[PDB]
RNA sequence: UUGAAUAUAAAGAAUUAUUAUUAUAAAUAUUAUUUUAAAAAUAUAAAAAUAUUGUUAAUAAAAUUAUCAAGUUUCAAAAGCGUUUAUUAAAUGCGUCGGUCUAAGUAUUAUAUUUAAGAUUAUUCUUGUAUAUAGAUUUUUAUUUUAAUUUUAUUAGUAGCAUAGUAAUUUAUUAACUGAUUAUUAAAGCGUUCCAUAGAAAAUUU
RNA sequence: GUUUAUUAUUUUUAGUUUAAUGUUUAAAUAUUUAACUAGUGAUGGCACAGUUGUUCUAUAUGUACCUAUAAAAAAUAGUA
């Protein structure tokens, strides 16, 4: 990750935070409030995907669901995330890797890299299963 | 088996998804040879327990 | 190349120099004789051979004892990488009666680390026997098995394993 | 005791001065008067291995390196033992790098401190106590009027109350000179130059320590050297002659004329005196052929200034 | 490890060299890093 | 013998062309405070 | 006058002065002159007079806990040539009772100093005071059973064995 | 030519089992039960060296004086037999 | 020497030390090469320093590892950086009262500074020196020249 | 330790000029710490500072963190 | 893991190459990359009678060995043991000595040098640099620097000694351009000389 | 590892003063080997940079020819 600050990038937040070159700056009280709409945006509407794995949950049993969340999902917000968005309560150790995302060559030729996620092995006491009728 | 510098050979590494064939991981050709770093740590490393102290 | 201050434990072998002497082995057994038999060589290790120079102001005498090891708590204090203002000691303490702990210095944690794998290794060895006195140990006692149903086969099956000839060649004793 | 000094010699070359009450090395090293630091080298202000610039008296000598060793024995040192409290000598402890001896003395309102120890003092006596006279009793700091003619005193300060600075060489001694001035004492420092020392300056009397220092101290050992280590000092006659005037010539070249160190050190010529003081009287220059005698003969006053220096 | 080319000049008098003493061409197109301060 | 010939050699001479930013960050007068006048 | 008469040392180890000082006066009869020369010991002291077995009243000088008997290497079997005296054999520490009683660290460069039954480092038992060495402090650089003290003491020929060339 | 926990035997290796040689497991007839022997001292080769005699290296001046116990003074008992049979 | 044997390298290699990243930090900034400027010098380590040297101006202990050894002796005292001026407050000690009060407070600081020497050199060279030592220097019979000891004994004391 | 806007506490993410140098030698050489182990990067992909959950609380000896 | 965070197999000589990367830790895994029917050279040498240097510029410091891998002795020349890009009377280094320095470091000290330790001694004489100097130059020699052309006394001397030469004598060898000895006017060694001298390089004997 | 009364000192000494091989070689220095080897004073924290650093001094080295690299020129080359 490239570490220094570009120019650009600080232009292109503001244009989105708040009307760039029309409109004027939020007073630098409200941008270091809670109640700034990205922080409030977020406070109310997060932005994640826990995508679950299915190979491990599959028809074989297991106590160990295993998950994909954003690399900035600490382990104990992926307890608040399912505990208060699917119910899931039973979770006493979370176990969190780092995984470079996916690459590969398009048929043209570009190596189109995708994002990277962070696989958290949960896992749950009384084991999940999923059934599938062929 | 343990968290030990090593050589691997690169078929034994395998290989991206090929047209040919699944992606073939390391693990599910080579089961017996998957690292078990329970048996690592609980081994070769030192835990905060054992220097614990204030 | 590595500047010694990086490794955990100052290196064991400490190559030098000289282009005309070629021995990777530093020569111990000579860096010992000195140093146990001369008692000056090492800088007396502040401490144990300080409280002298404060028995000796306060007592009027020289402390004509053997000096207490482990310095005292409280001594030392405003150091911070003792390791040569004393022996190679931990700093002592605090000015406190606690019980004594190692103050976890990055050296101190490296030791730990090493007993862990001396017992580690130590295992790995102890019980690669174990098993190869299994294998070894239950191929001979299977090995036996074998001979034991040749010995039977070959009694009813006659082969007397001794050649073209009948016992009549053996029994003579000789090479024929 | 045999000589409270000896030339220990334990090769029949390597004569190393062993004083018989020296404290073992084990009762040496003390913790609040154990300074360490790393010397500089001959390194001065953008590392660059170099001397001083011609005029100034702060020494880096290019030949300089390990000044100090860590891991040697490298205790402080007091240069201003107080007038007249008696002091106890507790112990001799002797450095080898820093030639000196020295003996901690507890002085009597407690200060386990002090070091300097003057030529014939034992250990375990009281000192600065004076006897039925003015104050003429050996290791007694003395201030100097109360010295007279012709007895010696180490360790002399060169401005009064700022510590002693002159003679404090092992076996060293300023001999007083009997000025005529009113308020000044005129020295025999031993460099046969005379300074007319303030009178309420304090001495130690007595020699300073040590003797058989002079000579009779010579290593001859590669290990033993390690008591003045110094970067090698080559030839100048061997030097690239690109780099140094003397140089090269198919052989032993004698050196040119002028001897020159890098800029110019002929052998009696780069008398570095630039600025003197008030006090001096006669440089070692103006008395560096007459005698050690001569010189103690004379009464010393203002007059005896040379006007032209 | 660096050096500035110039020699320390005394503490006195902090400028002697400039490179315009030298007659020389140090345009911004020409060797690039060139246009001096002292302007 | 040199070492480092690797990847974060190739992009240690790749990225660090990034044009940081600058902000004229002018000088602060100190000894002179002026909102305290 | 052949002239470079500063010299490498070219001839040392090619000597017969030098040829008597190689040897190492070991525990074996073998005169003198027929010792071993460079490695300074023979590989492989047969012992066949006496068979050199562990024994079975065997325990740790240092800890006195009992040994196990031969299946192992996890003690150290110091025999000091013939001992007899700290056991049938020489003195017994399992390797972790190696280390130094009095100061309770390792036995630096492995002499050891057998005081009253307990092993105390040379140097604590010398009455020097330095105590604590760098590399590892509670446990000796030293070999398992015997393998480190075989370069010394006993090779073949102990005593006068002439019953070799007697009739 | 190669002891015990407390014995002894005697053998002759060979090249193929140069692996063994160090340490053996074997029967241990001052016990009943296989046990590892050591290699206390050579005792010959397994065959000749090229241009050289019967004994070319020798079996040494030590496994001879174990042999010269063995054989050496059984005059306890040339009774019962002295080769023949 | 006719053989390097090129294999007493290899052994212990050096760290990468990635020079790329100071030749940017240069040009991340409008400074150059530190052109002799600095150039430098070896910069002190807290090692050989040795806190608690009874020389360091026992307000600087920390900030004395570093500056060269020519120059901590030196270093002034100057406050612990907390302590404030000595206030004229009226914060009197709790048992001092007036009356003493009344008297000392007439006395100011040059006046009670000036006391307070009289006081010590009269405090020693009392029951302090008069029981053992002697603080002043005797004439020829011995008899003590000077009333009581020279003002730069005292200092000292 | 990247932070959150909000959160009081400070980490030693910076992107000033003056503090890159020592943020890739974390990224790229890591730690090794002078006990033995290597810290914050030991392996083959190097962190990404800026997508590390916020720093929650400095670390104490008793538990793990405040 | 019960730590938040964080990340765990792979180098360098251009290579999958000469190549144990020795930070550590011990010590029996029956761990697993090397074509093939010949004699020349050559790399190389197991084996084997005599002879022992007659080979050669010159034998002898010249791999391993279970037959267990080591030449002895005398003389002459030659210091320190460290350290060097064509590896040594190279350059270091202790002492002595010369000079400098009492407002940054202790004038039996530290700068700045010349030598070399140890043991004997350390000679004759000065035209210039330096010092001192007096408006400066020009003049000017207590010590120091450099010098001595017939300095040349001590001392060794055909010697790493400008030719003359294989020096003339003596030995030594069957044969002495070797080497050592005597003395001794050595093209112009020379008092820092000379002796003493140990593993080196020579010369013998063996 | 070791000789010696000796903490000094002989010296086990598998990476290095020699020799063979190699000679676009497995190597823009490797294989085998002689020698040497005792470093409480040193492969090594960071520190000195190009009319210059460093130099136990060899005009040696300061990134695999020190004539530093890198960069910028139209130097001169008709005077076989
Ligand atoms: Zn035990
Ligand atoms: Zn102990
Ligand atoms: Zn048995």
């Amino acid at each position: 990750w490239n570490p220094i600050a570009g120019k650009i990038g600080l232009v292109n937040r503001k244009a989105e935070e708040w009307g760039w070159p029309h409109q004027r700056p939020p007073p630098t009280g409200l941008r270091r409030s809670p109640e700034y709409f990205p922080f409030f945006f977020s406070r109310y509407f997060p932005d994640v995907e826990v995508r679950l794995v299915l190979d491990s949950v599959l028809n074989n049993e297991t106590t160990r669901p295993i998950f994909h969340i954003p690399q900035d999902m600490s382990k104990q917000e992926l307890v608040n995330y399912l505990k208060n968005i699917y119910n899931i309560d039973n979770v006493v150790r979370i176990r969190v890797r780092n995984m470079r995302g996916r690459r590969f060559k398009n048929e043209v030729g570009e190596i189109k890299s995708l994002p990277d996620y962070k696989v958290a092995v949960v896992e749950l006491d009384s084991p999940v299963s999923i059934v599938f009728k062929q | 088996t343990y968290s030990m510098k090593g050589q691997r050979y690169p078929a034994e590494q395998g290989r991206t998804s090929r047209p040919g064939s699944l992606a073939a991981s390391r693990d599910r050709m080579f089961p017996l040879y998957r690292r078990n770093y329970k048996l690592n740590r609980e081994l070769r490393v030192l835990d905060h327990r054992r220097i614990s102290t204030d | 190349r590595k500047a010694l201050q990086s490794y955990p434990v100052p290196p064991r072998a400490r190559n030098y120099e000289r282009r005309w002497s070629s021995s990777r082995t530093n020569p111990y057994n000579r860096m010992f004789w000195r140093t146990v038999l001369n008692e000056d060589f090492a800088r007396p290790s502040f401490w144990v051979s300080d409280f002298r120079h404060k028995y000796l102001a306060k007592h009027g005498m020289d402390y004509q004892g053997r000096v207490p090891a482990s310095p005292a708590p409280g001594m030392y204090q405003g150091f911070s990488d003792v390791h040569k203002i004393l022996a190679n000691h931990p700093k002592p303490q605090r000015e406190s009666r606690h019980l004594p702990v190692m103050p976890m210095t990055p050296r101190v944690v490296f030791e730990h680390a090493q007993e862990k794998r001396i017992d580690y290794a130590k295992k790995m060895h102890r019980d690669r026997r174990l098993v190869e006195q299994l294998r070894t140990h239950e191929f001979w006692g299977w090995y036996m098995k074998l001979q034991r149903v040749r010995g039977r086969w070959c009694k009813e099956h006659g082969v007397s394993s001794r050649g073209v000839y009948g016992p009549a060649v053996d029994a003579a004793e000789l090479w024929g | 005791v045999r000589s409270p000094d000896h030339g220990y010699s334990q090769h029949i070359l390597q004569k190393d001065i062993w004083s018989p009450f020296q404290v073992g090395a084990n009762m040496m090293s003390y913790t609040p008067l154990y300074y360490d630091w790393k010397g500089f080298s001959s390194r001065d202000y953008f590392g660059h291995r170099s001397g001083t610039n011609p005029g100034s008296k702060v020494l880096l000598g290019h030949y300089r390196r390990d000044e100090v060793r860590s891991w040697g024995y490298r205790i402080m040192v007091n240069h201003k033992p107080q007038k007249r409290i008696p002091k106890w000598l507790a112990c001799v402890v002797h450095i080898p790098r820093k030639k000196t001896f020295l003996g901690f003395f507890l002085y009597a309102n407690g200060a386990y401190v002090a070091e300097l120890l003057t030529y014939k003092q034992l250990p375990r006596i009281i000192y600065n106590k004076a006897f039925q006279g003015c104050l003429p009793t050996i290791g007694q700091t003395v201030s100097l009027t109360e010295v007279t003619y012709g007895k010696e005193i180490h360790s002399v300060e060169m401005y009064p109350g700022h510590g002693g600075v002159i003679c404090r060489a092992s076996g060293t001694a300023a001999v007083v000179l009997r000025g005529s001035e009113p308020n000044l004492v005129p020295l025999l420092l031993p460099s046969k130059e005379v300074r007319l020392f303030d009178n309420m300056c304090h001495a130690v009397f007595g020699r300073r320590a040590g003797v058989m220092y002079n000579k009779q101290r010579n290593f001859s050992k590669r290990s033993v050297e390690e008591n003045m280590p110094h970067r090698p000092k080559v030839h100048s006659k061997t030097k690239r002659v690109s780099s140094h005037p003397a140089g090269g010539g198919n052989g032993g070249s004698p050196n040119l004329l002028t001897p020159l160190d890098w800029r110019i050190h002929p052998r009696n010529c780069v008398k570095t005196k630039y600025w003197l003081s008030g006090y001096i009287l006669r440089g070692r220059q103006y008395n560096r052929n007459q005698t050690v005698a001569d010189l103690k003969s004379k009464t010393y006053s203002w007059a005896n200034r040379d006007p032209v220096y | 490890a660096a050096t500035p080319g110039v020699g320390i000049a005394p503490e006195t008098t902090p400028v002697k060299y400039v490179p315009e003493m030298l007659n020389i061409q140090n345009a911004k197109w020409w060797n690039g890093r060139g246009k001096p301060v002292y302007r | 013998f040199k070492q480092g010939q690797g990847m974060f050699s190739h992009q240690l001479k790749r990225i660090l062309n990034k044009k940081s930013l600058h902000k004229y960050n002018w000088d602060p007068l100190h000894m002179y405070d002026p909102r305290k006048l | 006058h052949g002239k470079p008469a500063s010299g490498h040392k070219v001839r040392t180890q090619h000597s017969r002065r030098w040829w008597m000082q190689s040897k190492a006066h070991h525990l074996t009869a073998v005169p003198h002159e027929e010792a071993r020369s460079r490695p300074h010991f023979p590989a492989y002291t047969e012992d066949v007079d006496q068979p050199m077995v562990v024994p079975d009243g065997v325990c740790c000088f240092n800890c006195d806990k009992p040994i196990d008997g031969d299946d192992i290497n996890s003690y150290v079997w110091v025999p000091s040539g013939n001992a007899r005296v700290p056991t049938t054999q020489g003195y017994f520490f399992h390797v972790k009772c190696f280390k130094c009683w009095n100061c309770k660290y390792r036995i630096i460069h492995n002499q050891f100093y057998s005081k009253d039954s307990r092993a105390w480092c040379l140097s604590c038992a010398l009455g020097r005071d330095i105590r604590v060495p760098t590399r590892r402090w509670h446990t000796s650089y030293v070999n398992t059973h015997r393998t480190g003290s075989r370069l010394t003491g006993q090779f073949f020929p102990r005593h006068r064995h002439q019953m070799e060339f007697l009739f | 030519n190669a002891c015990h926990v407390p014995g002894d035997q005697i053998f002759l290796v060979s090249n193929s089992f140069t692996r063994r040689l160090l340490t053996r497991t074997d029967h241990c007839p001052k016990c009943d039960r296989l046990s590892t022997f050591r290699f206390m001292s050579v005792s010959g080769m397994v065959g000749r060296m090229p241009y050289k005699p019967v004994d070319t290296p020798g079996p040494s001046y030590a496994t001879l004086y174990w042999r010269k116990q063995r054989s050496g003074k059984i005059a306890s008992q040339p009774l019962n037999e002295v080769c023949n049979k | 020497k006719s053989q390097h044997k090129n294999v007493l390298r290899k052994g212990r290699p050096h760290m990468q030390k990635y020079k790329e990243l100071n030749r940017w930090q240069r040009e991340a900034q409008g400074i150059t090469k530190w052109e002799q400027g600095h150039s430098h010098r070896p910069q002190p380590y807290v090692e050989r320093f040795n806190p608690e040297g009874a020389g360091l101006t026992r307000g600087t202990s920390a900030y004395a590892w570093k500056w060269w050894h020519t120059q901590y002796p030196w270093l002034p005292n100057v406050a612990p950086a907390d302590y404030v001026p000595p206030s004229p407050r009226g914060i009197r000690p709790a048992a001092w009262d007036d009356e003493f009060a009344d008297v000392v407070l007439s006395m100011s600081d040059e006046e009670i500074q000036s006391y307070l020497l009289d006081k010590l050199t009269e405090v020693i060279f009392a029951e302090t020196q008069r029981d053992g030592y002697e603080l002043r220097r005797l004439d020829f019979e011995g008899k003590p020249l000077t009333e009581l000891p020279e003002r730069r004994i005292i200092e000292n004391f | 330790n990247r932070t959150h806007p909000l959160s009081k506490l400070r980490g030693n993410l910076r992107r000033n000029p003056s503090e890159i140098p020592r943020v890739l030698n974390m990224m790229i050489q890591g730690v090794w710490h002078k006990s033995g182990n290597k810290l914050y990067f030991r392996g083959g992909k190097p962190p990404n500072p800026s997508t590390h959950p916020y720093l929650t609380g400095e670390p104490c000896p008793v538990y793990g963190w405040k």
